[PDB]
C-alpha cells in the first residue's frame, strides 16, 4: 500500500459568533414565550409536585431491600435474639447438652460422632461442632437437613488444644 | 449560567448542531404517537426487568416450600417458583411490581400492532422506505418470542403446559432435524435441568439487547429520513409543516410518557393477572381445563385447534399434523416482511413518496388488511373455544367447526364489504365537492318547493350555484358547526358571567388571530 | 455578514438562525394579547391545582408506602381485607400522581405557550453530483492504489485463509 | 456493484458523511494503540461471556455431584459449582473458553493500566480532555469491580475466602450503616441464598451495559476533539499529520485486533488459570494458604495486610481497623479523578494544548507519578508476602515490616532519584544540540591531540564548528547509524545476490523517494 502524509485543518476552539448568538437567541426566545417567568405559582406547585412523586418513586423502589438487622428472631433460652449475637453453641431450653461432635468425611450413618478426652495426645488439634443428639444421624431428609445447616454456620466451627 | 456554558463552548463547540437539532419540524397528527407508546412501554420493561433480576433465582433443583403461603406448605416445587412466590409474598412492593411488568407488556404487544396496521394503511413504507418497514417486522417477531420466554420463566402449571406442547412437541416432530434441535435446545429430553437458566439468560441478556439496538436503528432512520405527512393546504413532497422541536416536541413527548407511565401504574394496581400461586407448580401429571397463552400467541394456539388431523405415513417413517403449523407460521413471518416488493412488483410503481394516502382512496390495500385482520381475528377466538362454549352457552364441536369454516368464508366476505366501503366514501366526498356542505334547513319555496339550503365552499356562479371544485387528497367538512357557523359562547368561569368588554376583546383578537393563521398558511 | 451582528434584536435573530437552517417560522401569536383579566387568572388557576393534586397524592404514595399493613394475614378466622388492599393502594396513589402532573402540564402546552406553525425544506432525493463523483473517485482510488486486482495469488490465498477460519 | 450503490444513493444520499469520515487523519505513533488493546479485549469478552451464559446455573442449592469427575463423587456442593464443573470437564470446548475469558479479562486490566499510564505521563489530560480522564476513570473502577464480581461466581474454596473477609466483614465494619448495608446486600448473615444469583445478574447485565455506554462516549469524544501527537517537523496546534484512515488505518486497526485475538488463542490454549477442581466447594470451616485474589485487587489485600491495628473503643461501639482499608481506598478513588483539576490550581495554566509533553520535560509530574507506581508495586507485592517467603527463604514477619517500611520510605526515595534522572535526561539533549552527534571515531592530530570527529546536524561558522540550534521539544538522534550512515546491504534474497543493474535502480529510486518525503513535510 502507498506510503502517505496528510494534514486535517483542526478549527477548534468557540464557535462562531454567527451559531452562539443564533443558538442563544432560539433558548432565550423560547423560554421568555412561554410567560413562566412571571408565573410563580404554576412554577412552584410544578416543582413541589414533581419532587413529591420523585421521592415517593424512589422510596418505593429501595424500600423492598432494606431489612432490620435486630430483629430478634431466632428462639434461645432466654426468648428471642438478633442473628449477630446467637452462634448455634446457644442454648434453646435452659439445660441441653451439647456434643463436641467431629467430621469424619463419610456420609454412611456419621457425618459427626461424639468425643473422648482420650481420642488426642499432648500435641494435637481437631475441629468440633455442636453435636445435640436430637439431630440424629444423616439417615432421612429432615436430619440431613440439620445436618447440612450445622455443617455451614460462620460462627460454629471451634478448635480443641 | 453563562460561564459553564461558554466553557462547554470552547472546550467542544456544538452551537452548530445543537441549533440544527432545536429547529428540526415534526409534523402534529394525533396517529403520529402510536410508535411512542410502544417506546415508552419498552422503557418501563427495562426498569421494571431490572429491579425483578434482583430476586428472581432460575434453577429447576427440588425444594420444599416451607413459606408464608399456607395452602402450598409442604408441598414440592422447583427453586424459580418459590423465589416468584418470595418475591409476591415476602418483598414490600414485589407483586405490583411484577404485574406493572406484566401489564407493560401486554401494552407493548397492543401499540406495537396498532402501529403497524397505521403504517400499512396509510402507505408509508413506500419507496424510501421498506427497510424501516423490514426492521419494525423483526422488532415485532423478537418482541413476541420474547413475551413468550418471558412469562414461561417462573415454571407453573399453565406456564408448564405451554412450553411442553408449544416448544417440545413442535420442534420434536419437524421432518429431518426435529429431534436433533429437540436436544440441542432441552440438553435432553423433554423435563431437563437447563432449560429454566437458559431461557433466563436469552430473556433478560440476548433478546433485550437485539431489541435495543434494532430501535435505536429504526429511530435513527425516522430521524434522518425525515417524516411523511397528510396532504393538505401548504403541504408539499418538498417540506415539512409543523412546529418544531424547540419548546414544542419536546413538552408534548414528555406529558405523554408521564400519562401512559400513569395509566400503566393504575391498572398494575388495579387488575390481577397472572396469580401463580392459585395455580401449582409444574408437574407432569396434573392439567386444568384454560390452557391458553397471551394474547399475541393465541392465533398461534388457534391455528394449531382448528386445522385437520392430516398426516403421512410412508417407509419407515411419519409425518404427523404440527407440521402443518410450522409452514404455515413461517409463511406468514417470511409474508409480512416482503410486502413492499409485492406491491411494487404487482402495481409497477417505483417513484419517491413523502405524502400519505388516505385509506379510502387505495381500496385494494384497504380490502387486503381488513381481509388480513379478519383472519387474525378468527384465530384468536379460536383459542378461547372452551371460555365461549361455557359463558355463552354453544356446544364445543360447533365453535371448533365454526372457526375451521369462517376460516375460509370470512376473509373473501370482509373483502367485498371493504371494497365497496371505501369506493361509498369517495362517493361520499365527491358529492360534497361537487355541492356544498349540507345545512339540514328546510324552506317551502311559495310555489310549494322544499329545498335544503347548500353552503359553497368556494365561488359562485351568476345564478348562485357553486362551481364544482376539484379532489385533493385532503378531508372535506361534513358538519356545519365544524366550520365556524354557531359558537362564541358566554365567557364566564361556569356560574358568574364577565364583563362585556373582556368578552368582545377575547372574541375579538381570537377571531383576528384565527384569520391570521389561516392566511398566513395558504400563502405559501 | 459582519461584526455589527450585535445591536440586532431578537427576532432577527431567531429568522436568522431559522433561515439558515431552512426553517421558516409562520404565524406565531401569544395566547393572551389583552394584559390581565379573569380568563387568564382562572386558566392558571385551573393549571396549578392539578400539579397540585399530583404532589398531595405523591406525598399520600410514600406514606402508604411506609406504614401501611403489607404482610400476608390471609385466613379464614381474621378476614383481614387490609392486606386485600395494600397493592390497590398503591398503584391508586403512584398511577394518579404522575398523571395528574402530566395532565397539568398538558394544559400549560395548550393554554399558555404561544402557537406556531413552521416549514422545513426537505432536501430529499439524491445527492449533488459533486459529493457523489467525488466519494466515488475516493473509494476507487483507494482501492486501484493497493494494486490488488492484479495480484490474483494474494487476494485468492486471503479468501480461502480467511473462509477456512471462520 | 453501481446498481446497488445509486440506489443507496437515492434513498440516503450519505455521499458527503461518508467522505467526511473516509479523509479523517490519524496521528500513526506506537504509543497510540494501547486503547485499542483494552478495546479489543472487551469484545473478546463480550463474546465469550455471551458462550458461557448458556451453559452456567446461578443457584446455590446443595446437591451431590456424581459426574464424571471422579476425586469428588459424592461431595455435598452448590449448583454453580457443578455447573462449572460440568462447563469444565462435559461440554466439548468449555474449559478453552473459560480460559479465554479469564486470560482476556487480566489483559483487559493490564491494558487499561498502561493506557492511564501513558495519558497520565505525556499530559493529554489538559485543557480540553478534563471530562474525557474523568469518564476513563470511572471506566477504570468499574472494570476492577466487574472482574471481582465475575471470578467470584463459581463458588469454591478461595472465591468464597475472597467474598467472606472483603465484602461481608468489610461492609459490616463501617461506623453507623455497616450492618444494615450488610443486610440489604446478602438478605441476612453472610452465607445466604440470594448472593450469587444477585451477582450473576450484575455481571452479565448492569455493569457491562454501563461499561458499554461509557466506552461509547470514550471513542465519541476521542472522535470529534481530534486526536493529540508529539511535537515534530511540520507539527502545529492547528493541524494533524498522519495517514488518513481510507486505505490505511482500518488496516492497521484490523490487523492488530487479529494479532491481539491470536495472542490471547495461545495463551489461553497453552497457560492454565483458575483450576476450580483442584479446589473444592465453599465450606466455612476449611481453608488454604494462598489466598490471594486476581492482580488488580492486590493492592487492597496488601494495604489491608500491612496496616496497623489500630482499634477505637468509646463509650458502648466499637470502631474496627478495616475502616482505615475503606476510607484510604476510597480516597484514592476521589484522588485518581479530580487531578487535572488539582495541577491546573496548582500550576496556574489554563491555556488549550494540542501537541504533547515529553515526560523528560515535566520533571515533577514525572516524579509523581513515579512515586505513585512504586507505591502501588510495594503494595501488589506486599499481598504475596506467604509465595515470596516460601520460594525465596525469608521470614515472613520479616516481609510484613520490609512492606510497611517500605510504604513510607520508598516513594520519596523514587522521587529524588526520578528528578534527577529527567534533569539529566535533559542535560545529555542540550550537549547533542550545541554540538554535533558524536561519532565515535578518534584521530591523533600531529602534535599528539585526540579529537572525536563530532558530525553537525545544521549549519556551520567559518572555522568548522557548528553554530548551536534551539530546542523544539522534539526527540534529537545519538547514534550515528540512526541517521543513514552505514546501509544498502546487497540486494540478494539471502543466499543468491541479483543483478547490479536491478540493485542500482532499487537503491536510488529509494534515496529518492526519502529525500522526497523529508523536503515534503519541511516545506508544508
Ligand atoms: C443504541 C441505543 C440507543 C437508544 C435509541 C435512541 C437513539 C436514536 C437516535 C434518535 C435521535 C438522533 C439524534 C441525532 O441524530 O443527532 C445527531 C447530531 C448530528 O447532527 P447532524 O450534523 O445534522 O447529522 C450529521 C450529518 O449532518 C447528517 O447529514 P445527512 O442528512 O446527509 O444524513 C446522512 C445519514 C444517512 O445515513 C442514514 O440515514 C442511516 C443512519 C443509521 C446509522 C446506523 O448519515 C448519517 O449522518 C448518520 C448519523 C449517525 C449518528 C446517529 C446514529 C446513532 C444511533 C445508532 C444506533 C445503533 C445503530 O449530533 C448532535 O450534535 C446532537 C446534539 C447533542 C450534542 C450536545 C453536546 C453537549 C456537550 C457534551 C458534554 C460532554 C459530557
Ligand atoms: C439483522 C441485521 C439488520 C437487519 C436489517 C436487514 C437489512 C434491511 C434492508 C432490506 C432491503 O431493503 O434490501 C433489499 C432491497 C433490494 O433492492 P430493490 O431494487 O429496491 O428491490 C427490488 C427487487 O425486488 C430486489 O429486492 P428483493 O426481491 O431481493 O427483496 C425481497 C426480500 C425478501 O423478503 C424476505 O424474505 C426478508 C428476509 C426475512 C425472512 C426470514 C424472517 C424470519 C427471521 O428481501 C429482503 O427483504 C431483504 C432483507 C435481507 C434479509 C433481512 C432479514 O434493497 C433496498 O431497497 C435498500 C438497499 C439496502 C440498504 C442497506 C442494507 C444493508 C445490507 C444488509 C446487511
Ligand atoms: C418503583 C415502583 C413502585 C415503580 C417504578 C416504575 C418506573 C417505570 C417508574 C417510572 C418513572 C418515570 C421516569 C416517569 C417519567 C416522569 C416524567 C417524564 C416527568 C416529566 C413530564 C413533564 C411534567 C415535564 C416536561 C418534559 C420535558 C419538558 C422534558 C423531559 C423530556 C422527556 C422526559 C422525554 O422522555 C423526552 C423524549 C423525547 C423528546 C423530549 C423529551 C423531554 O423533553
Ligand atoms: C431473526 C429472528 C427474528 C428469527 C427468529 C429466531 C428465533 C425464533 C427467535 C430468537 C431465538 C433465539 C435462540 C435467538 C438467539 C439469539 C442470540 C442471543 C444471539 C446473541 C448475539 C451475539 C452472538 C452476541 C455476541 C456478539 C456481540 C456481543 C459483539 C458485537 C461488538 C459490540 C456490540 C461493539 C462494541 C464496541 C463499539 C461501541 C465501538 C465500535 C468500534 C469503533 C466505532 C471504532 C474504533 C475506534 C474509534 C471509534 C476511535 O475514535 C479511535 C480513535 C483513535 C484510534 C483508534 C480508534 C478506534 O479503533
Ligand atoms: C431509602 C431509605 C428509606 C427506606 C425505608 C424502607 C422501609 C423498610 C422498613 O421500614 O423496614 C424496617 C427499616 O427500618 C428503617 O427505618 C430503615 C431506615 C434506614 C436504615 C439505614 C439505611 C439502609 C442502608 C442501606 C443505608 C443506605 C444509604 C446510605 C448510603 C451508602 C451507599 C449505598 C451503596 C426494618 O424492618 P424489616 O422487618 O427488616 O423490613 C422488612 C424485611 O424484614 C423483609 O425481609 C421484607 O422483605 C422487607 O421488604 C421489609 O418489609
Ligand atoms: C418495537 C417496535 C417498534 C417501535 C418501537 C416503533 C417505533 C417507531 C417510531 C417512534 C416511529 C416514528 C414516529 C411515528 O411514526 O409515529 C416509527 C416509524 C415507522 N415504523 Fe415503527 N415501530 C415499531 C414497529 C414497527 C413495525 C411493526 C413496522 C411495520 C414499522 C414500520 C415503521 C415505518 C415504515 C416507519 C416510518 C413512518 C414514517 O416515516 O412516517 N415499525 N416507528
Ligand atoms: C423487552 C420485552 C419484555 C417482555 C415482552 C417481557 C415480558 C415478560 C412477562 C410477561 C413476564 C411475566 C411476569 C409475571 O407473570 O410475573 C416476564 C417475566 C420476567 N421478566 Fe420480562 N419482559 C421483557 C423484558 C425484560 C427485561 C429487559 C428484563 C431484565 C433486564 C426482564 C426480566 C424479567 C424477569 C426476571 C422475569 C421473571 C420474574 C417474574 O416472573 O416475576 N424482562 N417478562
Ligand atoms: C466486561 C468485563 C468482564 C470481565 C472483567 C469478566 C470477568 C470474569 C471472570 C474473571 C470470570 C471468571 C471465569 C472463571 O474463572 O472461570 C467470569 C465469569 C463469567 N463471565 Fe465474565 N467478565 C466480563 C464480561 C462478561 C460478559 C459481558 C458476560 C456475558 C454476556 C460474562 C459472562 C460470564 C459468565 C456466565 C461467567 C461464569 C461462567 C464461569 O465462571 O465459568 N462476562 N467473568
Ligand atoms: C475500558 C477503558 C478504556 C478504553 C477502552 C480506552 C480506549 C481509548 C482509546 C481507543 C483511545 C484513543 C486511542 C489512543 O489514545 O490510543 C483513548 C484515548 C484517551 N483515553 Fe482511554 N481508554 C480507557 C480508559 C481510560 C482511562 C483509565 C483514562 C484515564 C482514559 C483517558 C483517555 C484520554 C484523555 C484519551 C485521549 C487521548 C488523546 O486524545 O490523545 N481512558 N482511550
Ligand atoms: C400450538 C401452540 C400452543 N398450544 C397451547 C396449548 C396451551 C397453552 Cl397454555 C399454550 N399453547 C400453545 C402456545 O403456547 N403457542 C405459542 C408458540 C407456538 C409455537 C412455537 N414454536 C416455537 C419454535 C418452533 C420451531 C423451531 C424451529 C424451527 O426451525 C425449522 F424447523 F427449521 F423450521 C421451526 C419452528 C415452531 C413454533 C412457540 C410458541
Ligand atoms: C481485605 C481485602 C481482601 N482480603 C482477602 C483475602 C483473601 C482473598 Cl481470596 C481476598 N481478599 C481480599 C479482597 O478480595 N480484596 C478485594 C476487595 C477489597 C475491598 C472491597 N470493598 C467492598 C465494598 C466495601 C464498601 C462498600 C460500600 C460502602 O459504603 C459507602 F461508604 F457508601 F461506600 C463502604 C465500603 C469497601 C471495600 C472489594 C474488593
Amino acid at each position: 500500500i502507498p506510503e502517505e502524509i496528510s494534514i486535517q485543518e483542526r478549527h477548534d476552539g468557540a464557535s462562531r459568533e454567527i451559531d452562539r448568538k443564533t443558538v442563544v437567541a432560539n433558548l432565550t426566545d423560547a423560554f421568555e414565550g412561554s410567560t413562566i417567568r412571571r408565573r410563580k405559582l404554576i412554577g412552584l406547585s410544578f416543582g413541589v409536585g414533581m419532587g413529591a412523586f420523585g421521592l415517593g418513586t424512589l422510596v418505593a423502589f429501595a424500600g423492598g431491600l432494606i431489612k432490620n438487622p435486630w430483629k430478634p428472631v431466632v428462639p434461645t433460652a432466654e426468648g428471642k435474639k438478633a442473628v449477630l449475637w446467637t452462634s448455634g453453641w446457644t442454648p434453646r431450653y435452659q439445660g441441653e447438652t451439647i456434643y463436641l461432635a467431629r467430621a469424619t468425611g463419610t456420609e454412611d450413618g456419621p457425618p459427626f460422632i461424639k468425643m473422648r478426652p482420650e481420642d488426642m495426645d499432648a500435641g494435637g488439634m481437631e475441629t468440633v461442632f455442636p453435636w445435640r443428639e436430637s439431630d440424629g444421624d444423616g439417615t432421612t431428609v429432615e436430619s440431613h437437613h440439620k445436618l447440612q445447616e450445622i455443617a455451614m454456620g460462620i460462627r460454629n466451627p471451634v478448635m480443641l488444644i | 449560567l453563562a460561564r459553564q456554558a461558554e466553557d462547554i463552548d470552547t472546550r467542544y463547540h456544538p452551537s452548530a448542531a445543537l441549533r440544527r437539532q432545536l429547529n428540526k419540524v415534526f409534523p402534529t397528527h394525533w396517529s403520529f404517537l402510536l410508535g411512542e407508546i410502544a417506546l415508552y412501554s419498552f422503557v418501563v420493561l427495562l426498569i421494571t426487568g431490572v429491579y425483578l433480576t434482583l430476586f428472581f433465582d432460575p434453577s429447576m433443583v427440588d425444594v420444599t416450600y416451607n413459606g408464608v403461603y399456607q395452602p402450598l406448605r409442604g408441598v414440592e416445587m422447583s427453586r424459580a417458583y418459590q423465589s416468584a412466590l418470595d418475591i409476591s409474598f415476602e418483598v414490600r412492593g414485589g407483586l405490583f411490581v411484577r404485574q406493572i411488568h406484566h401489564w407493560a407488556a401486554l401494552m407493548f404487544a397492543a401499540a406495537i400492532m396498532v402501529h403497524l396496521a397505521r403504517i400499512f394503511f396509510t402507505g408509508a413504507f413506500r419507496r424510501p422506505r421498506e427497510t424501516n418497514w423490514v426492521i419494525g417486522s423483526l422488532l415485532l417477531i423478537l418482541a413476541m418470542f420474547e413475551g413468550y420466554f418471558g412469562y414461561s420463566l417462573p415454571d407453573d402449571l399453565l406456564s408448564g403446559l405451554g412450553l411442553r406442547a408449544a416448544l417440545s412437541s413442535i420442534t420434536l416432530g419437524m421432518p429431518v432435524i426435529g429431534t436433533w434441535l429437540h436436544w440441542a435446545l432441552f440438553g435432553g429430553d423433554f423435563p431437563g435441568t437447563i432449560l429454566i437458566p437458559r431461557l433466563y439468560a436469552l430473556h433478560i441478556l440476548l433478546l433485550p439487547g437485539i431489541i435495543l439496538a434494532l430501535i435505536g436503528l429504526h429511530l435513527a432512520l425516522v430521524w434522518f429520513q425525515k417524516h411523511t405527512q397528510f396532504p393538505g393546504p401548504g403541504r408539499t413532497e418538498h417540506n415539512v409543516v409543523g412546529v418544531r422541536v424547540m419548546p414544542v416536541f419536546a413538552f408534548k413527548s414528555g406529558a405523554f410518557f408521564a400519562a401512559i407511565v400513569g395509566v400503566l401504574g393504575l391498572m398494575g394496581g388495579l387488575l390481577q393477572i397472572n396469580p401463580i400461586w392459585n395455580l401449582g407448580p409444574y408437574k407432569p401429571s396434573q392439567v386444568s381445563a384454560g390452557s391458553q397463552p397471551d394474547f399475541y400467541m393465541m392465533w398461534t394456539e388457534g391455528l394449531a385447534r382448528i386445522w385437520p388431523p392430516w398426516e403421512f405415513y410412508f417407509w419407515h417413517h411419519t409425518i404427523p399434523a404440527p407440521v402443518w403449523v410450522a409452514v404455515i407460521m413461517g409463511l406468514v413471518f417470511v409474508l409480512l416482511p416482503a410486502y413492499p416488493f409485492l406491491e411494487k412488483r404487482f402495481t409497477g410503481d417505483y417513484a419517491h413518496h413523502n405524502l400519505l394516502q388516505r385509506p379510502r382512496d387505495v381500496p385494494v390495500r384497504t380490502a387486503i388488511g381488513a381481509m388480513a385482520i379478519a383472519f387474525y381475528m378468527v384465530l384468536t377466538l379460536a383459542a378461547m373455544n372452551d371460555i365461549i362454549a361455557l359463558k355463552f352457552h354453544i356446544s364445543l364441536n360447533a365453535t371448533t367447526w365454526i372457526g375451521r369454516i369462517g376460516m375460509v368464508i370470512l376473509p373473501p366476505f370482509v373483502y367485498f364489504i371493504t371494497y365497496r366501503w371505501c369506493i361509498g366514501l369517495q362517493r361520499s366526498d365527491r358529492s360534497v365537492l361537487e355541492h356544498g356542505v349540507e345545512t339540514g334547513i328546510i324552506k317551502r319555496l311559495p310555489h310549494g318547493a322544499y329545498i335544503e339550503l347548500h353552503q359553497p365552499l368556494g365561488p359562485v356562479d351568476e345564478h348562485g350555484h357553486p362551481i364544482p371544485l376539484q379532489y385533493q387528497g385532503a378531508p372535506l367538512p361534513k358538519r356545519m358547526n365544524k366550520l365556524g357557523s354557531a359558537g362564541s359562547p358566554g365567557s364566564g368561569s361556569f356560574l358568574f358571567a364577565d364583563s362585556a368588554a373582556e368578552d368582545a376583546a377575547l372574541r375579538e383578537a381570537g377571531h383576528a388571530a384565527e384569520q391570521r393563521a389561516l392566511a398566513a398558511l395558504r400563502e405559501h | 455578514d459582519e461584526a455589527a451582528l450585535a445591536a440586532m434584536s431578537n427576532q432577527e435573530l431567531l429568522a436568522l438562525g431559522g433561515k439558515l437552517d431552512g426553517v421558516r417560522i409562520a404565524y406565531k401569536e401569544p395566547r393572551w394579547p389583552v394584559e390581565g383579566t379573569k380568563a387568564e387568572k382562572r386558566a392558571e388557576r385551573s393549571v396549578a391545582v392539578w400539579l397540585l393534586l399530583g404532589g398531595v397524592f405523591g406525598l399520600a404514595l410514600l406514606l402508604i408506602f411506609l406504614f401501611w399493613p403489607w404482610e400476608f394475614k390471609a385466613a379464614d378466622g381474621e378476614s383481614d381485607f387490609i392486606y386485600s388492599l395494600t397493592t390497590p393502594l398503591y398503584g391508586l396513589t403512584f398511577g394518579l400522581s404522575i398523571l395528574s402532573i402530566a395532565i397539568g402540564a398538558v394544559l400549560y402546552q395548550k393554554r399558555f405557550i404561544p402557537e406556531e406553525i413552521s416549514i422545513q425544506e426537505r432536501h430529499d432525493g439524491a445527492s449533488r453530483e459533486i459529493d457523489r463523483k467525488t466519494v466515488v473517485a475516493n473509494l476507487t482510488d483507494a482501492f486501484e492504489g493497493s494494486t490488488i486486482r492484479r495480484r490474483k495469488l494474494i487476494g485468492l490465498s486471503f479468501g480461502v485463509g480467511m473462509g477456512a477460519f471462520g
